[PDB]
């Protein structure tokens, strides 16, 4: 007798000022026992709407909820940059019974294209004592999230020895930043001179390369 | 109103942990207290509920028989005793509440339902046989070529630690402009790494000092690393 909450879409990208509608279908009647939460990465969810359509105190009036039978909707009438989040529906129709959540909808703020600023960092002498060298390339404050980082060592393309991390979308300017870390042994690091990261991004007229010479 | 979770940490598979949820600022006796967890990268999953006034409890099938939820109204505190832990129990555990009543009826109209208005910040439970390892902190030194008045970047690389989490601040929290602390990545080695960077005026280099403050509570580690231009 599990109640499934089927939330759609799982992800969407929309512009500031757009109307956004998220839907949640319950697999059986949940009466009006549906709440909607907003969660920023790494933070507790925050209540937006309770009992299907009541706006929780302090929540902006651009958020609203509706029920039609077993179909529930959360609408954001005019999306704002701070509305980037994952949104979840949750039912509580069974008293002291199972509470079930939708799978979440990740809302990204679409904005105009912005090219990254690029920086490269050599490994520290402190790290080299340990036998490994990390070389880091930073792509700062860009949109959209898609980017290509290609590492070159003495103009030879690298593959398989790098890992990327991307920040969550900025709540104010809606941009991303990205790090790429190239990991090599100290011995291999000392066999080569020119370390370069080449960045391709749609906001750039052509790829941007930053480099250093070991030493 | 506040809820504060405690007790999370690293625990071996098959082991046990007791989480606590300390409540303040509301009628704990009348509320309903819930534990809701979030596995890394995954959604919210309800675990258990209790009504402190009566002692009644409820559990998700995934945890029945292994977890016990309880409450002490004398101390306004709820607890989750987790036994026979599995890797699938690794998650951030939140405590949250309903105000009484769970559901009310308006005659000749409908039902009206409570929701989770207050949540704690969450406590991380990591179920693993791997051992705790403290981070090594390395400078990401600003370039010499940040010339004549543009923008420079500098940072700290926080490498090879376990379990999560690490937190990073700059100048003990006084510097937030332009700071980006990246999500940790799991390396193939099984250890985590992350970087934190900040952009500053190129003119500020050489006259300003920048300290990255790294905290890895699982290893009781606090490192304050000064990040300088390399001479």
């Amino acid at each position: 007798s599990d109640i499934q909450m089927t939330q759609s879409p799982s992800s969407l990208s929309a512009s500031v000022g757009d109307r956004v509608t998220i839907t949640c279908r319950a697999s059986q009647s949940v009466s009006s026992a549906v709440a909607w939460y907003q969660q920023k990465p790494g933070k507790a969810p925050k209540l937006l709407i309770y009992s299907a359509s009541s706006l929780y105190s302090g929540v902006p009036s651009r958020f609203s909820g509706s029920r039609s039978g077993t179909d529930f909707t959360l609408t954001i009438s005019s999306l704002q940059p701070e509305d980037f989040a994952t949104y979840y529906c949750q039912q509580s129709v069974s008293y002291m019974g199972p509470l079930t959540f939708g799978q979440g909808t990740k809302v990204e703020i679409k904005r105009t294209v912005a090219a990254p600023s690029v920086f490269i960092f050599p490994p520290s002498d402190s790290q080299l004592k340990s036998g490994t060298a990390s070389v880091v390339c930073l792509l700062n404050n860009f949109y959209p999230r898609e980017a290509k980082v290609q590492w070159k060592v003495d103009n030879a393309l690298q593959s398989g020895n790098s890992q990327e991390s991307v920040t969550e979308q900025d709540s104010k300017d809606s941009t991303y930043s990205l790090s790429s870390t190239l990991t090599l042994s100290k011995a291999d690091y000392e066999k080569h001179k020119v370390y370069a990261c080449e960045v391709t991004h749609q906001g750039l007229s052509s790829p941007v390369t930053k480099s250093f010479n070991r030493g | 109103v506040q809820l504060v979770e405690s007790g999370g940490g690293l625990v071996q598979p098959g082991g046990s942990l007791r989480l606590s949820c300390a409540a303040s600022g509301f009628n704990f006796y009348s509320s309903y207290i819930h534990w809701v967890r979030q596995a890394p990268g995954k959604g919210l999953e309800w675990v258990a509920s209790i009504s402190p006034y009566s002692g009644s409890t409820s559990y998700a099938d995934s945890v029945k028989g292994r977890f016990t939820i309880s409450a002490d109204t004398s101390k306004n505190t709820a607890y989750l005793q987790m036994n026979s832990l599995r890797a699938e129990d690794t998650a951030v555990y939140y405590c949250a509440r309903y105000s009484w009543p769970w559901v009310s009826y308006k005659p000749y109209y409908g039902l009206h339902f409570s929701a989770m208005d207050y949540w704690g910040q969450g406590t991380l439970v990591t179920v693993s046989s791997a051992s705790t390892k403290g981070p090594s902190v390395f400078p990401l030194a600003p370039s010499s070529k940040s010339t004549s008045g543009g923008t420079a970047a500098l940072g700290c690389l926080v490498k090879d630690y376990f379990p999560e989490p690490v937190t990073v601040s700059w100048n003990s929290g006084a510097l937030t402009s332009g700071v980006h602390t990246f999500p940790a990545v799991l390396q193939s080695s099984g250890l985590y790494s992350l970087s934190s960077v900040v952009t500053v005026p190129s003119s500020s280099l050489g006259t300003q000092t920048y300290i990255c403050n790294v905290n890895h509570k699982p290893s009781n580690t606090k490192v304050d690393k000064k990040v300088e231009p390399k001479s």
